[PDB]
């Protein structure tokens, strides 16, 4: 982050808590960016994903075909 | 994501601290 | 070769949540120390503050005086480079000419044109030169604008026979983001809109273009220092007579990129109308074509090695031909090719210099486009085809071409001098028993025109031929 740098740089060489802000700063964005819940990394992730989609595409098209094909009696 | 975020968080913390020693030991 | 000092053993020797006391208790104490400061470009986006806070860091480690109300504006401490987009000489300039190519997001013109004006408005002068004498030559470097747009009036008939060849004339305003030029390549042969196709003068900014510059350290001769002679001359241009004249210390010192070989009558008729020649230094007299062609065609050469060795072998309209240069070979003229191998373009004030200047481009030109043929062509030992001759630069501008004439069991010359800028002679001479494979004026001036060896070469092989 630009920002925490600079307010690092300008409490260090200004002669406030800057570095605090700073750590919580940090803090909030890890808490926000672990917040997604999605532990593995997302290649696994979207390939799972991927395979879902192609399941239920193929399941949706064979409940498609059964329900079409309808003729005995 | 937890593990390489707070790693990246850790590093980045770091690299301020080094750069506020080194403007704090320099200017 | 390795990343064990990122988070392995970076954090571990740094000398958490309450051990950030290091603000107040340790703190009792931007070149190549503190590089987190410096790099202000790569933390943020190049901006209006960051900008100016930059400059203001510059002036104030390198020394230069400037200085304003606070952060976020910045001015530029020169004789009239002041100029704030969105009083001690000229006043504040808002011209169009400093704006428009650093409008919103431009980082280029930025620390160039300031710089370079600084290290050519620098000299030994306290407060008699460094100032007076910059602003004497910034406002006489406006009679040429005037003679720009009175040869503009003049030579209404099309931007390519009066602008780029012939005289000079192709030239543009200087200020801020372009300074001053002029047309010195003269390449008409190439890349076009397929005689540009534009809407007005072109700022010699689109493409490629020379760069000329106004610097001197010992070249203080008579000039005005205001413009003068400002009124329509009766044909082409006027001079401007001045002596309102003090010892300027300035001069036109251009910037020469490629050591051009020209003739030695060219440079001793030059030295009579500036003072002395365009170069005082050893003149390097070695095999001029030689070094000129390598010059020419470094720009494209890669790094891998050529090792051509007076060799000019080439490509053809559908096959591989070769050729030669003549390098090195004392004619009978006697002594050798001259060589101008420097860069020194140390000129003077701008006196009669009306065609001074355009007949050793236009000298350069034909000679660079003689060895146009051989620029990246590289290919040996070819069987068929290889119209090999050899350009063989006897008197001043005057090339040579042998091919296999089917009229005759032996090579065919042809005199080709340059005698006018762009019309070049293409005469030949036959034999007493040769069939007519020579071609008439008009395949002479087509190939003037291309002014190209291979196209010279691919005409005698598909047209002259005609076999």
């Amino acid at each position: 982050f630009l920002p925490l740098v600079h307010n690092i740089i300008k409490c260090m060489d200004k002669d406030q808590d800057l570095n605090a802000l700073k750590s919580k700063f940090q803090e909030m964005r890890k808490l926000i960016s672990t917040m997604p819940g999605i532990h593995l990394s997302p290649e696994q992730q979207q390939q799972q994903l991927q395979s879902l989609r192609e399941q239920v595409r193929t399941k949706n098209e064979l409940l498609q075909k059964y329900k079409s094909l309808c003729m005995f009696e | 994501t937890r593990e390489r975020l707070l790693s990246a968080l850790e590093d980045l913390e770091v690299l301020s601290r080094e750069l506020i020693e080194m403007l704090a030991i320099s200017r | 070769l390795s990343k064990m000092s990122s988070l392995l053993e970076r954090l571990h020797a740094k000398f958490w949540s309450e051990t950030i006391k290091l603000v107040r208790q340790v703190m009792e104490k931007q070149h190549l120390v503190s590089c987190l400061e410096t790099l202000q470009k790569a933390l943020k986006v190049t901006s209006l503050p960051a900008m100016t806070d930059r400059l203001e860091s510059i002036a104030r480690q390198n020394g230069l005086g400037s200085h304003l109300s606070a952060s976020g504006t910045e001015c530029y401490i020169t004789s009239d480079m002041f100029y704030v987009e969105v009083h001690h000489g000229e006043n504040p300039v808002s011209c169009p000419e400093l704006v428009q190519q650093l409008r919103e997001k431009n980082f280029d013109e930025f620390s160039k044109h300031l710089k370079g004006l600084v290290n050519l408005y620098n000299l030994p002068g306290d407060n008699k030169l460094k100032t007076k004498m910059y602003l004497a030559l910034q406002s006489l470097e406006q009679d040429l604008s005037k003679m720009a747009i009175m040869y503009w009036k003049a030579t209404n008939a099309g931007p390519l026979d009066k602008i780029l060849h012939g005289s000079v004339g192709y030239l543009t305003p200087r200020s801020g983001g372009h300074l001053m030029n002029l047309k010195y390549y003269v390449s008409p042969s190439d890349l076009l809109d397929d005689i540009i196709l534009h809407e007005n003068n072109v700022s010699r900014s689109l493409g490629m273009n020379a760069s000329v510059t106004i610097e001197g350290t010992s070249a203080v001769y008579k000039l005005p220092i205001a413009p003068l002679i400002m009124g329509s001359h009766p044909v082409d241009n006027k001079w401007t007579p001045s002596f309102n004249s003090v010892d300027l210390p300035a001069c036109f010192f251009l910037k020469f990129p490629q050591p051009i070989p020209v003739s030695r009558a060219f440079v001793q008729k030059l030295q009579n109308c500036t003072g002395i020649p365009l170069f005082e230094t050893q003149p390097t007299y070695a095999p001029l074509y030689e070094l000129i062609t390598q010059f020419e065609l470094s720009k494209d050469p890669d790094p891998i090695p050529l090792n051509h060795n007076m060799r000019f072998y080439a490509a053809l309209p559908g096959q591989q031909h070769c050729y030669f240069l003549n390098k090195d070979a004392p004619l009978p003229d006697g002594r050798s090719l001259q060589g101008t191998l420097v860069s020194k373009i140390t000129f003077q004030h701008p006196g009669r210099v009306p065609l001074i200047l355009n007949l050793i481009r236009h000298q350069v030109a034909y000679n660079t486009l003689i060895g146009s043929c051989v620029k990246r062509t590289i290919l040996k030992e070819d069987s068929p085809g290889l119209l090999q001759f050899e350009v063989c630069p006897l008197s001043e501008s005057r090339f040579s071409v042998s091919f296999q004439h089917p009229v005759n069991d032996s090579l065919v010359c042809v005199v080709m001098d340059v005698q006018d800028s762009t019309h070049v002679s293409c005469k030949l001479y036959k034999g007493l028993s040769d069939a007519l494979i020579c071609t008439d004026d008009f395949i002479a001036k087509v190939v003037q025109r291309c002014m190209s060896i291979p196209v010279t070469m691919r005409a005698i092989r598909r047209k002259a031929e005609t076999i």
